[PDB]
RNA sequence: UAUGCCAGCUGGUGGAUUGCUCGGCUCAGGCGCUGAUGAAGGACGUGCCAAGCUGCGAUAAGCUGUGGGGAGCCGCACGGAGGCGAAGAACCACAGAUUUCCGAAUGAGAAUCUCUAACAAUUGCUUCGCGCAAUGAGGAACCCCGAGAACUGAAACAUCUCAGUAUCGGGAGGAACAGAAAACGCAACGUGAUGUCGUUAGUAACCGCGAGUGAACGCGAUACAGCCCAAACCGAAGCCCUCACGGGCAAUGUGGUGUCAGGGCUACCUCUCAUCAGCCGACCGUCUUCACGAAGUCUCUUGGAAUAGAGCGUGAUACAGGGUGACAACCCCGUACUGAAGACCAGUACGCUGUGCGGUAGUGCCAGAGUAGCGGGGGUUGGAUAUCCCUCGCGAAUAACGCAGGCAUCGACUGCGAAGGCUAAACACAACCUGAGACCGAUAGUGAACAAGUAGUGUGAACGAACGCUGCAAAGUACCCUCAGAAGGGAGGCGAAAUAGAGCAUGAAAUCAGUUGGCGAUCGAGCGACAGGGCAUACAAGGUCCCUUGACGAAUGA
RNA sequence: UGUAUGGCAAGUCUAACCGGAGUAUCCGGGGAGGCACAGGGAAACCGACAUGGCCGCAGGGCUUGCCCGAGGGCCGCCGU
């Protein structure tokens, strides 16, 4: 039994007095009426803030952590088994409508890895070289300079 | 009020355990499982490995999901496992169900809960 | 597990192994939900018509004459919910969703489920169905599938013992109320489910009660009728092979 | 259809030539044996017997087809009104049976002869 | 005990309730234009007796033909009289005949009539003659082009919002509109006509930057289809009317060529299956209608009536639904199976006839102006400098040129050729047909199950109800008595039932007549709750209750 | 935007629509796209603890106060 089914014989539904549920007032005005004024209370503050860059000279990169990488390796027997090899741009989902493949460098690799990608942060370059290993960068990552 | 006979017969189960034998750790488990499932446990892998030890039983009251890597030789007992959990459980230990943990283990001894 | 196919006859003409879909825990909740949820999918839309009690300039008359403040047009009131020939304040809505969704995979599970219902003999006999039997589902050759007539299925079906569930379905009831002005008069006992391969059984289909599939389509709905777990069902040498990936 | 409001609508407003089918009784053993059939369109001139009614059990002539009301009045079925005149009782011919046929019709014998059509 | 209070009983009144559904409501599929060859709509007629409805039109509930159908019929509507039908009627399908007057209403006028040969009016062609043609008006909504509010929201209000909504003017179709890039701009070594659906996204953008408002490219789908002029170069090689003769058009250009895979011209290579015109012309499917179509009407009991119970038996590619004196697969119509026809798809697809695709080199021959573009003023949009449009003024180039790529200029790059035109299919609606339903079930559901847009109200625009149910069968009450009496009443007859007797299934409450129980003409008013007494009570569905005594015996307690 | 229940889980769900069919149900296909999987910054742009310390509930362990202590709590440290 809900509370909506327990409602008849009441009168009010809830609602207290009787001359409660009436119109806007009840609301203090329609929609976001006295956002400023009677209910200005939790309402993001008036204002303009920054500006926008046109949406076709906007980049969107896909990223990808090391500890994801890391994780999955013997399960992506599917790749290069080096002295491991592997193309992040094989691994990253949604890899086509991106503009570039990025490797973060959150976690850590256990493993000796030869990653080849278009951007590394400084991060990313120092948990893969002090763990034993390169980073190759592609012909399209030829940007740096 | 639960609406799967299983998880219904599971907690009956884990709480037949608890009162027959000296356990305190399926009825413990049984009161987590009466609770709404948002607060039921949603362990990875990764957990598994940092918090459990050999030859002692690991008690997820709740469910077991894949990410990370676990390398200990481990026994993990939950209501349920996902499909790739209990693959990568099986190749380094043992997945086992809760239903099985209370026939092998009434006493419920030498366990650890994780969440 | 294994499972006995029986020949035209009813004599037992060899067996094969029972797939593994048949190992699958009954979950009723499941199965309930599936069943909930396709009898609500076939409902159709409706609603009164959205001007109906409106089609009138009834002003009300306001203070003075000693009357409520009701709409009237010709000393007659009109258009307001409290007021005979007025509108429905609530009524049903042609805009609403009477369809339910249902994810694939708690969908498929539903119907694994009841298909292994069907494999445990004492759910068949609590669902209500009449027969002698020890195994079940009943496993019959494909040589089924090109029986024409009717009672030859009849001297089959009491060849294997499970014709006292045709015997159960064969009384129509007159239900209660008003549905019998819009066409719903009777209802009878659900019987045998006959699983075939390739067409469904045109020779089985007027049994009293029986439901005809095939295993490529058969549904929650035709293993499970009212979402009750257990029906007493017949498949074919093939459908049992095909039923298994499902 | 399979709607109730739509089968009584069809048959209670059924254009003369289609009333001819709700004016149809069973044929006796003899009768279906003859001419390859169940039933037929009872005629005035052919004698039958009633299976249902108060009159159960009687045989009689065929005297009125009425398509209109969907009726038969048959011989010596009748009812005393107040004055005391016998007047017919209507009966609906799926509560009865043909003994006898009227075939003085070269269409009506040929129709019911022939096993490509039926009367 | 008068007037009278409470409850009940018998009978009314009333029409709730229950059961029933010839009507609604909603969803789905199919289909879809009509009209000067006078529509739609309306008026008045039309029947043996005919007021309403339906049909029909002076040939008037109908006439003819073909096919179907069949022994009956003469609508709704069961009367009386009479008639028609084996010379094959009724009835149904298709086609045809007739088809008054008003009505776009068209000879002129007029409240449906009248006055003295009529396309009135406006047009095109033209034999310049109304000779040949066109337009007009209607249609449920859908569609396209114009005109365009306010309440309201912003808690006031002006921009904004309601909203390009309501409403108004004009117009087409069965669908409309759009449409083969002076495109896009995931900027690309990329896409490739157009609608529409899903998404992109409440994103970009707008906005007293308040409230609010709000795309697109792309993507996944649906369906797919591309073409014709103007000009260059030719220059009467042409077109329309007519049987012909003959006439009209046309150098202010008919016709050929050609249309950004630019084309033309000149010189060559090869070739066509492209395109355009034209002939033929479906399968399948879908929608609807139709033919055929299995098996009990056996026994006993109950009943007014078996379609009930018990017993025996049967069919099923048919156990959908309906009918029939009560619960019916087998009594009747149907239902599955098979087959037929019409309509739509569609004058489409395929096939065919004809034409002929294309490539090289040269050639500044051709390629749509108040345009592109700028400025003033407005509207509109998400369009912001960067939407679309209107108005006033100004205003270019000529492919060696021009436009676009979300501020302007110049250069580069990429895309694309405006100011001419056509175009199937996929999508909207629901008049019309058919189907369906966890919709409503006669104060509901349409306003309308009934005479329903009826009766009725208003000068008019307009407004607008209520009314469903005898019975299995009319067997719808003969005869007699009474009475002023075809009234009514009494007696009587029918039926299972008249307390089923005509607004006639059931028959609630309020309430009325009569009557039963209780109270009652010296007595006080929320009408009762709880206790306890009087009086009253057929059965059934409740069976307990009283008194002596005795046992037990809390708190309390002589 | 919560909550309860259920499926699946580092993922999850299909939309329009397509095929099938018992033809509005239903079976199969469809991941376009959405949300989640990293954040911070107006922007340019840059890009994180699969655990380093201490308390300690539940639970487990032991030779019965002593250990291990998920979750939780207090810190460190890391990205911008
Ligand atoms: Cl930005
Ligand atoms: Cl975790
Ligand atoms: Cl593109
Ligand atoms: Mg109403
Ligand atoms: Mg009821
Ligand atoms: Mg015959
Ligand atoms: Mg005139
Ligand atoms: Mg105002
Ligand atoms: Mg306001
Ligand atoms: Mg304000
Ligand atoms: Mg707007
Ligand atoms: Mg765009
Ligand atoms: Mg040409
Ligand atoms: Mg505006
Ligand atoms: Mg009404
Ligand atoms: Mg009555
Ligand atoms: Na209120
Ligand atoms: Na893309
Ligand atoms: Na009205
Ligand atoms: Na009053
Ligand atoms: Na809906
Ligand atoms: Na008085
Ligand atoms: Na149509
Ligand atoms: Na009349
Ligand atoms: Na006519
Ligand atoms: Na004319
Ligand atoms: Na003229
Ligand atoms: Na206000
Ligand atoms: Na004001
Ligand atoms: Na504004
Ligand atoms: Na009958
Ligand atoms: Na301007
Ligand atoms: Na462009
Ligand atoms: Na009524
Ligand atoms: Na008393
Ligand atoms: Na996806
Ligand atoms: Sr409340
Ligand atoms: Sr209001
Ligand atoms: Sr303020
Ligand atoms: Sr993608
Ligand atoms: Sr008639
Ligand atoms: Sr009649
Ligand atoms: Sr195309
Ligand atoms: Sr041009
Ligand atoms: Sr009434
Ligand atoms: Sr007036
Ligand atoms: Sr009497
Ligand atoms: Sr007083
Ligand atoms: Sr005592
Ligand atoms: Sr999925």
């Amino acid at each position: 039994t809900s509370k909506k089914k327990r409602q008849r014989g009441s009168r009010t539904h809830g609602g207290g007095s009787h001359k409660n549920r009436r119109g806007a007032g009840h609301r203090g005005g329609r929609g976001d009426a006295g956002r400023d004024k009677h209910e200005f209370h939790n309402h993001e503050p008036l204002g303009k803030s920054g500006f926008k860059r046109p949406q076709k000279v906007q980049e969107e990169a896909a990223t990808i952590d090391v500890r994801e990488i890391d994780e999955n390796v013997t399960l992506l027997a599917a790749d290069d088994v080096a002295e491991f090899r592997v193309d992040v741009r094989d691994v990253v989902e949604e890899a086509d409508d991106a503009d570039y493949v990025k490797v973060l460098g959150a976690g850590q690799v256990r493993h000796e890895l030869t990653l080849i990608a278009d951007d590394f942060s400084e991060g990313a370059r120092e948990k893969v070289e002090g763990a034993g290993g390169s980073v190759e960068l592609t012909d399209l990552g030829e940007e740096r300079q | 009020s639960k609406t799967n006979p299983r998880l219904s017969s599971l907690i009956a189960d884990l709480k037949s355990a608890a009162r027959s034998s000296g356990g305190a750790v399926w009825g413990d488990v049984a009161e987590r499982l009466e609770k709404p499932r948002r607060t039921h446990a949603e362990v990875n892998l990764g957990r598994i490995e940092r918090y459990a030890q050999e030859d002692e039983t690991v008690v997820v009251p709740g469910k077991v999901l894949g990410s990370g890597v676990l390398q200990k030789d481990v026994t993990v007992a939950a209501v349920d496992f996902s499909g790739t959990a209990e693959t990568k459980i099986d190749q380094v230990g043992e997945a086992v169900s809760l239903e099985q943990a209370i026939e092998n283990n009434p006493e419920g001894s030498h366990v650890r809960v994780i969440r | 597990m294994q499972a006995t196919i029986y020949d035209l006859d009813g004599n037992t003409d060899g067996e094969v192994d029972l797939p593994d879909v048949f190992e699958t825990p009954v979950r009723s909740d499941l199965i309930g939900k599936a069943v909930r949820a396709a009898q609500a999918n076939r409902k159709q839309d409706y609603g009164s018509d959205e001007y109906a009690g409106l089609r009138t300039p009834a002003e009300s008359f306001g203070s003075g004459r000693g009357q409520a403040h009701v709409p009237k047009q010709d000393g007659r009131a009109r258009r307001v919910p409290q007021a005979v020939k007025g509108r429905s304040a609530h009524p049903p809505k042609t805009e609403k969703d009477r369809s339910l969704d249902l994810n694939d995979k708690e969908r498929q599970l539903a119907v694994r489920s009841a298909l292994a219902a069907t494999a445990d003999a004492d759910l068949v006999a609590d669902r209500g169905h009449e027969f002698d039997r020890d195994e079940v589902p009943v496993v019959v050759s494909d040589d089924f599938e090109d029986l024409v007539k009717t009672q030859e299925v009849v001297s089959l079906l009491e060849a294997l013992d499970v014709h006292a569930d045709i015997d159960r379905a064969d009384e129509t009831k007159i239900k209660a109320g008003q549905g019998s002005a819009r066409g719903r008069k009777y209802r009878r006992p659900a019987s045998i489910l006959f699983v075939t391969s390739d067409e469904p059984s045109t020779a089985a289909r007027n049994l009293a009660g029986a439901d005809v599939a095939t295993a490529s389509e058969v549904n929650t709905e035709d293993l499970a009728p009212g979402g009750a777990p257990g029906r007493l069902t017949v498949f074919t040498e093939s459908a049992l092979a095909e039923v298994a990936e499902r | 259809s399979k709607q109730p409001d739509k089968q009584r609508k069809s048959q209670r407003r059924a254009p003369l030539h289609e009333r001819h089918k709700q004016v149809r009784a069973t044929l006796s053993a003899d009768l279906r044996e003859e001419y390859g059939q169940r039933n037929v369109r009872v005629n005035a001139g052919d004698t039958v017997e009633v299976l249902r009614g108060d009159f159960a059990g009687e045989e009689g002539e065929v005297i009125n087809v009425d398509l209109d009301k969907a009726v038969i009045h048959v011989e010596d079925v009748t009812l005393e009104k107040t004055d005391g005149e016998e007047v017919p009782r209507p009966l609906d011919t799926s509560n009865v049976r043909v003994t006898d046929l009227d075939l003085e019709d070269e269409k009506r014998e040929a129709r019911l002869e022939s096993e490509d059509d039926s009367a």
